[PDB]
Formats: C-alpha cells, sequence, structure tokens
DNA sequence: TTTTTTTTTTT
C-alpha cells in the first residue's frame, strides 16, 4: 500500500524496529502518546512483516478488552497472556499468586509484540526475562504517561523497567504538534503539566463548570447530555473511589428508570474479574474461562436470595443474603447463559469477611487428622464474584475504554501521587474519542 | 518508648505528669559542638505523612520543597491554617546525665541524647544570660564547678505539655570530677551531635519533591492547580447534599 | 511528638 512514506518519527521507529531484529538482538519500548498514531504505524509494520514471512511474532494484549478490539479492527486472532504463559495459581492461606508452570523455550516465537507495557509489574518482570529466549526480540508499546500498576506491598517510584534505561535502549514518538483540535492541544498541555482548562470548537471541546452551584449546574448539564438514554456505551463517567461510584449508581439508577432499587432487572454490568468454570482436578485446575475481565454482559433475571454456607470443621451452615442474578453474554464473544450469586450489602459484606477470618483462624493450624477442606473453601469462596454497573468505573478500570463523551470528576484524586494524577488524565482524556466535559 | 532509639523520654503518669532530675553534658569536641538545633517540617494529610529534616536549618531555604512552596504563595497569610499544619518545627538536641528518675529508677546515673521544644531554649537562654548588676553573674549549667543540674516538671493542659512552672537551682560541683577514668567512663557516654550536622542532609531536592507528590497532589504555583485543591473541598460536601436530593 | 492518623487495584 502506502508502505514507506510517513513522518520522521513514524519512519525513524520502524527502521530502528528493524535494527533490533537486524542489529544484534535488542528489545525496545516505545513511548507513543495518544494522537501520535503509532497504532496507524503499527498497521504498516503488520503489512511489512508479511513479506518477510516471520511467524515468530505473537499478538499480545495485556487485557482481554484491548485484545478483543485489537482482533476486531485488525481481523487477526489474538490470545490472552494467561494462556500464552500458563500462569497457574498456588493455593496458600496467607497469599496466593498465579504462577507459570515452567520456563518455556519460546522457540517458535522469535519476535515479541506487547501492548500497554506500563501495566506489567516489576516482580513479574524479572521472571519473564529468563522465560524469554535470546533469539526472540521484544517490541513494546506504552506511554510513560500511562498509568502504573498498584502494588500494596511496595510504594515506590516503580517505573516499569520497560521504561528504565539499563534494561535496553529505546525510542520515543513525535506528535503532530499543531492541529485544529482543542482537546488534544489541551491534552498536549495535559502531558505538559498545565492544569485543565476549557477549550471549545464549534461548541464541542473541553468545557469547564465553575461556581458555588457548579456541581448541581454541572449535574443538570450532566442530566441534559444524558437524559433517559439507555445507551451509555459512549457515555462513560469515571471516578477513582468505588465509594463515590456506589452512591452514584444508587442515585443514578433511580434517574433513568423510575425505580428505587439497588439493582433492577434488565441492567447491564461488566465483570471485574474473569469468570472461570472450575472443575475439581489434581494440582491446580486451569478451569475454563467463561467471561473475561472487562466482558460486557446483559442481565437475564434478577433476584435477591440467601444461601446457607457450611464448612467442614465448623458446626452447621451459615445463611448469607445476596443477589441471585442471571446474566447472559453481551458482545461478540462466545454466547453463554449463566446465573450468579452476588452479595451487595455492606452489612453482609462485613459478615462475609468475618466468616473468612474464623475459617482463616481455624484452617491455618488444623490438626484433628486428615488434611484440610479447602475444596469447601474456594467452592464457597468462588460462588460469588464482585462486579459493578456500567455507567461509572475507576480511572484504573476505565483505561482503554474509548467512548464518545466523557464526564470527569476530579475531587477524590488528592490521595494519589502527582504522576499518577497526570497518567489518569492522559488515560482519562483518551477515553473520550469525540467529546469531553470537565467540572 | 524512646530508649531503644537511644533517646530518653519520660514515663508519663496517668495524668501524664512526671518529674526527673538530670545533669547536662558540655561540648564533645574542643571549642565547638556544645549542642544542636534541628528543623523538621512535620504534618499528616490524606493519611500520608511527612517527618523529615529541613535544609533551611543551615539557612538554605531553597533546598527544601516545603520551604519553597511557602514563599511562592506566602501561606503565612495566604492560608495560615494550612501554613501551621506543615510549617517547620525546631528541635533542640543535647546530651544528658540523669540523676534521679522515680518514674524509671533504672534511667538514673546514665547519659542520653534528647530533643525538646523552644520555650525551654528561651529559658535556657534566659538562664545563661544574666547581667552583672543583679549580683548573680551568668552561670553555665555544664560548668564542672559552677554548673547546675535541673529538674523537669510537666502537667497537661488541653492536651499540651506545660512547663511554665520550671525553676532553676544554684551552682553545683560534680562528684568524682578529678578522675579521668570516671570521666572517661562517662565520656564514652557523651556522644557527638556534630556528626548529625555534617553532610548527612539530603542533597537531592528532587527526591524530596517526589515523596510529597506521592503524599499529596495539587499545589503547583506555575500550575495554579492549588485553586482546584481549594475547589475540591466544596465538591465533597456538595456531593453529600446531592445524595439526599435523590 | 505523642508517636507511618487514607486510596483500592491488577491475574
Ligand atoms: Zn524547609
Amino acid at each position: 500500500m502506502t508502505f514507506d512514506d510517513l513522518t520522521e518519527g513514524q519512519k525513524n521507529a520502524f527502521n530502528i524496529v528493524m535494527k533490533a531484529i537486524k542489529e544484534k538482538k535488542h528489545h525496545v519500548t516505545i513511548n507513543g502518546p495518544a494522537g501520535t498514531g503509532a497504532t496507524t504505524l503499527t498497521k504498516f509494520i503488520i503489512e511489512a512483516l508479511i513479506s518477510t514471512g516471520e511467524t515468530g511474532i505473537i499478538l499480545a494484549a495485556p487485557t482481554h478488552a484491548a485484545k478483543k478490539i485489537l482482533s476486531k479492527l485488525s481481523g487477526k486472532e489474538a490470545s490472552t497472556i494467561h494462556s500464552i504463559l500458563k500462569i497457574n495459581p498456588v493455593t496458600y492461606e496467607e497469599n496466593v499468586l498465579f504462577e507459570q508452570k515452567e520456563v518455556p523455550d519460546l522457540a517458535k516465537c522469535r519476535v515479541l509484540i506487547c501492548d500497554e507495557v506500563s501495566m506489567y509489574d516489576r516482580k513479574l518482570f524479572k521472571i519473564l526475562l529468563s522465560t524469554i529466549p535470546p533469539w526472540c526480540t521484544i517490541i513494546g508499546i506504552g506511554d510513560n504517561k500511562q498509568i502504573r500498576p498498584v502494588d500494596p506491598g511496595e510504594n515506590t517510584a516503580y517505573i516499569s523497567p520497560f521504561f528504565t534505561h539499563k534494561d535496553f535502549y529505546q525510542c520515543e514518538l513525535t506528535e503532530v504538534k499543531r492541529s485544529n483540535a482543542p482537546i488534544i492541544d489541551v491534552a498536549t498541555d495535559v502531558r505538559n503539566g498545565k492544569w485543565i482548562y476549557d477549550k471549545v470548537v464549534d461548541g464541542h471541546g473541553v468545557r469547564g463548570f465553575t461556581g458555588d452551584t457548579a456541581l448541581r449546574d454541572f449535574m443538570v448539564n450532566y442530566f441534559s447530555i444524558v437524559k433517559s438514554l439507555d445507551d451509555l456505551f459512549e457515555n462513560r463517567v469515571m471516578a477513582f473511589t468505588n465509594k463515590s461510584v456506589d452512591k452514584l449508581n444508587s442515585i443514578i439508577r433511580k434517574k433513568i428508570f423510575e425505580t428505587d432499587k439497588d439493582f433492577i432487572v434488565g441492567e447491564i454490568i461488566v465483570m471485574q474479574e474473569p469468570l472461570f468454570k472450575t472443575y475439581k482436578i489434581d494440582g491446580k485446575p486451569v478451569s475454563e474461562i467463561i467471561f473475561n475481565n472487562g466482558q460486557l454482559v446483559r442481565i437475564i433475571e434478577a433476584e435477591y436470595t440467601s444461601t446457607f454456607v457450611k464448612a467442614r470443621g465448623v458446626p452447621g451452615e451459615y445463611l448469607i443474603r445476596h443477589w441471585d442474578l442471571t446474566v447472559e453474554t453481551y458482545g461478540d464473544d462466545e454466547y453463554y447463559r449463566e446465573k450468579i450469586k452476588i452479595i451487595s450489602s455492606d452489612e453482609e459484606l462485613y459478615k462475609f469477611n468475618l466468616f473468612l477470618g474464623k475459617t482463616a483462624e481455624t484452617y491455618k493450624n488444623w490438626n484433628k487428622g486428615g488434611k484440610a477442606p479447602w475444596s469447601d473453601f474456594w467452592d464457597a469462596k468462588s460462588q460469588f464474584s464482585k462486579v459493578k454497573a456500567l455507567p461509572a468505573s475507576t480511572f484504573h478500570k476505565a483505561q482503554g475504554m474509548s467512548v464518545d463523551r466523557a464526564f470527569i470528576y476530579t475531587p477524590c484524586i488528592h490521595y494519589a501521587d502527582v504522576e499518577l494524577a497526570q497518567q489518569l488524565l492522559y488515560v482519562g482524556v483518551t477515553r473520550g474519542r469525540y467529546d469531553v466535559f470537565y467540572v | 518508648s524512646s530508649e531503644d532509639k537511644g533517646e530518653w523520654k519520660l514515663k508519663l503518669d496517668n495524668a501524664g505528669n512526671g518529674q526527673a532530675v538530670i545533669r547536662f553534658l558540655p561540648s564533645k569536641n574542643d571549642e565547638q559542638a556544645p549542642f544542636a538545633i534541628l528543623v523538621n517540617h512535620g504534618f499528616k494529610k490524606n493519611g500520608k505523612w511527612y517527618i523529615e529534616t529541613c535544609s533551611s536549618t543551615h539557612g538554605d531555604y531553597d533546598s527544601c520543597p516545603v520551604c519553597q512552596y511557602i514563599s511562592k504563595n506566602d501561606l503565612y497569610n495566604t492560608d495560615n491554617k494550612e501554613y501551621s499544619l506543615v510549617k517547620r518545627k525546631t528541635s533542640y538536641w543535647a546530651n544528658i546525665l540523669v540523676v534521679k528518675d522515680p518514674a524509671a529508677p533504672e534511667n538514673e546515673g546514665k547519659v542520653f541524647k534528647y530533643r525538646f521544644g523552644k520555650k525551654i531554649w528561651d529559658k535556657i537562654n534566659a538562664m545563661i544570660a544574666v547581667d552583672v548588676e543583679m549580683g548573680e553573674t551568668p552561670v553555665d549549667v555544664t560548668c564542672p564547678w559552677e554548673g547546675a543540674n535541673f529538674v523537669l516538671k510537666v502537667k497537661q493542659v488541653s492536651g499540651f505539655s506545660n512547663y511554665d512552672e520550671s525553676k532553676f537551682l544554684n551552682q553545683s560541683a560534680i562528684p568524682n570530677i578529678d578522675d579521668e577514668s570516671f570521666q572517661k567512663e562517662l565520656f564514652e557516654q557523651m556522644v557527638d551531635l556534630s556528626e548529625m550536622t555534617s553532610k548527612d542532609k539530603f542533597k537531592s531536592f528532587e527526591e524530596l519533591n517526589t515523596k510529597f507528590g506521592q503524599v499529596m497532589g495539587t499545589a503547583v504555583m506555575g500550575g495554579a492547580a492549588a485553586t482546584a485543591a481549594k475547589k475540591a473541598d466544596k465538591v465533597a460536601d456538595d456531593l453529600d447534599a446531592f445524595n439526599v436530593d435523590d
């Protein structure tokens, strides 16, 4: 097609991209921002690679949803990294971690493509290098302005070693500096570090809401834009805390449909973790993943019931009131009709956590003979997942989700580090493909 | 406690009250380093914390991000409540030879390091500087022949340690002052605070800058986003009001 | 100095 005919930054990277394969063995990460169009350049490197015939590349996306839309637009099938690397958990009492079964040779994989390289954590980082062979060449895409992973065990600078100079030399991507786009030029200032300011073209752009009643005014402006529209696919509100979101969905649910319900039949929700169909098997069951984390689903039937839980070694069964919602696949993935038990009460949730601790108190040092009933641990533990409604997600959980219009809520951010606040911004701004309002 | 870190502190009563009797130490090195003065900005916000030193201790107002942001906005009047929360705290440090401590009889007869507050420093300054006219010529408490021991007495008022009752005593010779070995025995108990004064202070300003950034966002003078920090306070309360509006 | 006085978020 167009082949070799682009800009200096686009041309420079690919030539260096070839160099890493062509000159010695080297691994590179690229700090493409948004708007810089490294996705468009990546389309050509897709085309150019087919003439050489190298199959050693693997299409890797860290998240399922990023892999889904990657496969959807490109048309080529891509797999999850959990399947690529066979990461299998290890049941312990204190902690638990998905762990790769063995170091593979990756002989057929002579080149490596990765996305969102900021997300992969450093403790995992050291393990992967030994798994990676020398002949394989690593290519990474990500933004230094993208959001870093959260490690409760360690609070530090913790820049992804993809972004640390010692691991390997890399190259950043230049950007179409000037353009008739107010938000991106404001987004350019966002990457620069200027505070957010409203800039509008033709009535569409960055717009601010100020004053004492700004929020209520912004709320009626929020209400004005949304109305009773049941299609929020392109309307994504983002906030950090789930506390705020919880009070929102409470209030918000009552708005669109005239019901005072915590959850009502017919609602659309998204997984917060993958759905595994677990079978009892020696060692660790890899199970079968049913619904991926980030998978959209449509609720079929909704009801609130209770379920008695009994643990061997604990006398009797213990009733817990929950939501028994049946849900079906919403989207282009494999169709499944299912039913889940879900607890949505703070009273019950603390009731839930307490049972675990008594079971934790008793199981860590059990000795009436035998081993320990942990098949009744996860069977009782895995019966319930945690998911949240569509309208709002955390800036963490809104990453990657490209929607037309974004409404942004800033106040709870001050408890976060400065750099993260700008990385949320970039990610937050990139969620709105068409328009953004800011209060 | 504090003794595990090597510094003595008082075993407070149920009222928090406590009495103890101690003698001081002179200068560990010759003609220098009698005492120390420590500056530390200390505050807690967003659950995040900050307890580290300041380079304006040696007059370097510049090599401290907690010092610079004040001068840009002059929080002393711009936001005095926020100013007081974070403002530099002055810590005075010295070695101490304990005499009597009923709260902890084990602490008696021994030497420590210690940090106190500024009112004592004014009283320490008030005690050391006396005119010639009042007959009583000025007195150094650390003097071997002229020095004095002192007794600390503290009560709590509205959650504050009060010392307004403190009073000094006459001069005092120190027993067994003519033995080098008894002096040496106590001399190793003396420690040099000047070591704490060398190049131990953080030279990397950008490192200190990073930590508070993880401690708290906003507060950028050239960014002016601190106004949005002022603005954020309203929204949380506004959020509470709109919750019932449901 | 009376004391590291708040967040969730990943498989
Ligand atoms: Zn300072």
